[PDB]
């Protein structure tokens, strides 16, 4: 299982990613940096106005040389090093040697309950755990600036 | 999450003790008087089974049997506390009507019989409240706004029930 996890990791890459206003499909942020790479503290600068969207559609384009039965993500959002909230997403079956566009909807909390950009910026780390079912493949971290 | 945010609406007939229960919980005092007409939001941290919750408590200005159910008592609510007074048959009749209108609009619900300290004025037994709650598949407690632990117990219970079954603040 440790060996299989390494094989999946070696063959897995994020090609590109979008964040869109869910209503309009207008792209607010995009990148081609592979934010899935473990062991580096990646950074991303997202427009602060994203916090004003009712809902955000995220597109993750990924390739995987290895087959996966139940590909899924756990994302823990840390604020000043402490757990703020957790996001869960499931993709499911992944065909070996395929490239896939995964669309996920992220709904905002009520407007009065949103964290202010001035507080969040540079203080957020998202830790993403990549799973095939119960097998932990990899973990990455991205520090967020809301600009 | 270190702190889980929840919004709770407190509903019931005027004078049942909605404000007094909420203030006993939030401030740890029995308030001398609090404007019967005012609808306000209270904020309070509470730990339940080791998890901190950040509570947004909507202390409503009370409905009677003829009141339209406000849409704002329904939006983004994690749990409802429905309060009557054990000293008022009218309040008990009204809470049944409020519950029906609530279900029409929409659900963690609990039923609370308040003023249990007023033994000489009691007209509703524990058992009658309990039977109503069972018919709703809801939790039931009696309380007194003069007794801190019974107010704390009410708010811990609705959290317990809510957790037995979406929106992000950083995105
Ligand atoms: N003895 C006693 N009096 C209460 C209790 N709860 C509320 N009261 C009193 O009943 C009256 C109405 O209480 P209030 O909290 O304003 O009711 P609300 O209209 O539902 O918000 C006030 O005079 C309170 O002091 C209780 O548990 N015991
Ligand atoms: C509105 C979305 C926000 C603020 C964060 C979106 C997430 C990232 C950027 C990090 C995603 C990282 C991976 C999928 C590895
Ligand atoms: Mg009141």
């Amino acid at each position: 299982k440790d060996e299989r996890a390494r094989e999946i990791l070696r063959g897995f890459k994020l090609n590109w990613m979008n964040l869109r206003d869910a209503e309009t499909g207008k792209i607010l942020w995009q990148g081609t940096e592979d934010l899935s790479v473990p062991g580096v503290e990646h950074e991303a600068r997202v427009p602060k106005k994203i916090l004003k969207c009712k809902a955000v559609s995220r597109e993750l384009n990924f390739s995987s040389t290895e087959q996966m039965e139940k590909f899924r993500l756990e994302q823990k959002v840390y604020f000043k090093g402490q757990c703020l909230e957790e996001w869960f997403f499931e993709f499911g079956f992944v065909i070996p040697n395929s490239t896939n566009t995964w669309q996920s909807l992220i709904e905002a909390a009520p407007e009065s309950q949103m964290m202010p950009a001035s507080v969040l910026t540079g203080n957020v780390i998202i830790e993403t755990k990549f799973f095939d079912d119960d097998l932990l493949v990899s973990t990455s971290r991205v520090r967020l600036f809301y600009v | 999450p270190q702190s889980k945010s929840r919004k709770i609406a407190i509903l019931g007939y005027r004078s049942v003790g909605k404000s007094s229960l909420t203030i006993q919980f939030v401030e740890g005092q029995f308030v001398d008087s609090y404007d019967p007409t005012i609808e306000n939001t209270f904020t309070k941290l509470i730990t339940v089974n080791g998890q901190e919750y950040h509570l947004q408590l909507v202390d409503t200005a009370g409905q009677d049997e003829y009141s339209i159910f406000p849409q704002t008592y329904s939006i983004d609510i994690n749990g409802y506390i429905l309060v009557y007074s054990v000293t008022s048959i009218k309040s008990f009749e009204v809470i049944k009507v409020i519950h029906g209108k609530l279900l029409d609009m929409v659900i963690p619900i609990m039923l609370v019989g308040n003023k249990k300290d007023l033994h000489m004025e009691r007209v509703i037994s524990y058992e009658e409240g309990k039977a109503l709650a069972e018919s709703w598949n809801a939790a039931f407690l009696e309380s007194s706004a003069k007794e801190n632990q019974t107010a704390v117990d009410v708010f811990r219970r609705i959290i317990l029930e809510a957790e037995k079954m979406q929106g992000k603040s950083s995105c």
